[PDB]
């Protein structure tokens, strides 16, 4: 299953 | 295209699983993460069941139905198209920055855009494109005045209807127009996928104008990329900070996730909110985040 990108902010 | 059966929709899913199959080759290193076509493919089957699910007996309405028709169709001959790239690019499918692998990522890409598009359209399994929200005020007026309640229309038709309000310069810069928006690659233009376009480049009042100063003339634009080639794209640039490039993001379509490299080595993606992409830019190149677009040394100047 895919885990999530990792975006920032 | 065709009315839709059950027979269609069962060689579609037969046509799903083989490139399944095809994906899990371990030569692939495909990485779990959004778009994963691992993921969309069994998932767009469970949408479907779904949609199926809740027109038992009322089957014919459901194959009737223009959106669903084009989905389907475009479905059945995107499967396809991954299949033949399997075997036409044999070996080369393995070979990182090759096309054909490229062209396996674009169609990932595609399949996310498709699952989202259908859901956008087929909520909770029952078909409601003609009451359908488009977020921007004036983009609503604008399709509803000249498609009424329709779903999705032919390119050409949309073409024409956006030219009499937002004259396009010339056919080069309606086929840039037309990669943009048509986000499913099926030649038509879902109230979806036009939902998306004038969200990202709004204001509506100078659409145009904002699509080919983001988009059609900025460097920093990368079309039909993910998440993870942002990332290997500015590698290169990780010793100069201020580099940045910006796309559509997978997962929260409708936003922006811009790519940056930050002064401390570190390679991150943010999307903007409260604030459309102009005002982002802007604001991020006073900050000295978004200095060079795809890490060259100019940047467009949008404060006009
Ligand atoms: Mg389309």
């Amino acid at each position: 299953r895919a885990v999530e990108n990792q975006y920032s902010f | 295209p065709g009315t839709v059966d059950k027979k269609m929709v069962e060689k579609c899913w037969k046509l799903m699983d083989k490139v399944v199959r095809l994906c899990q080759n371990p030569k692939l290193a495909l990485k779990n993460s959004p778009p994963y076509i691992l993921d969309l493919l069994p998932d767009t089957y469970q949408h479907l069941r779904t949609i199926l699910s809740r027109y038992e007996g009322k089957m014919e309405t459901l194959g009737e139905n223009e959106y669903f028709r084009v989905f389907m169709e475009n479905l059945m001959k995107k499967t396809k198209q991954t299949i033949s790239l399997f075997k036409e690019g044999k070996e080369r499918m393995y070979e990182e920055n090759s096309q054909p692998r490229r062209n396996l990522t674009k169609l990932s890409l595609i399949f996310s855009h498709m699952l989202a598009e259908l859901k956008g359209i087929f909520p909770s399994g029952l078909f409601q494109g003609d009451t359908f929200r488009i977020t921007k005020a004036d983009a609503a007026e604008f399709w509803r005045k000249a498609f009424g309640e329709k779903t999705i229309v032919p390119w050409k038709s949309f073409r024409q209807a956006l030219h009499e309000v937002h004259p396009i310069s010339s056919g080069l810069e309606a086929m840039a127009l037309k990669s943009t928006i048509d986000l499913t690659c099926n030649d038509y233009i879902s109230v979806f996928e036009f939902d998306i376009f004038t969200r990202l480049f709004q204001p509506w009042s100078s659409l145009l104008r904002n699509w080919n100063s983001l988009a059609v003339t900025h460097p920093g634009y990368m079309a039909f990329l993910t998440y993870d080639e942002v990332k290997a794209r500015l590698q290169k640039f990780i010793h100069k900070p201020g580099s940045y490039i910006f796309r559509l993001s997978c997962t929260r379509l409708g936003q922006w996730a811009i790519g940056y490299v930050t002064a401390d080595g570190n390679i991150l993606q943010t999307i903007p909110h409260n604030k459309p992409l102009f005002q982002a830019l802007i604001d991020g190149f006073r900050e000295g985040f978004y200095l060079f677009p795809d890490g060259r040394n100019q940047n467009p100047d949008l404060t006009g």
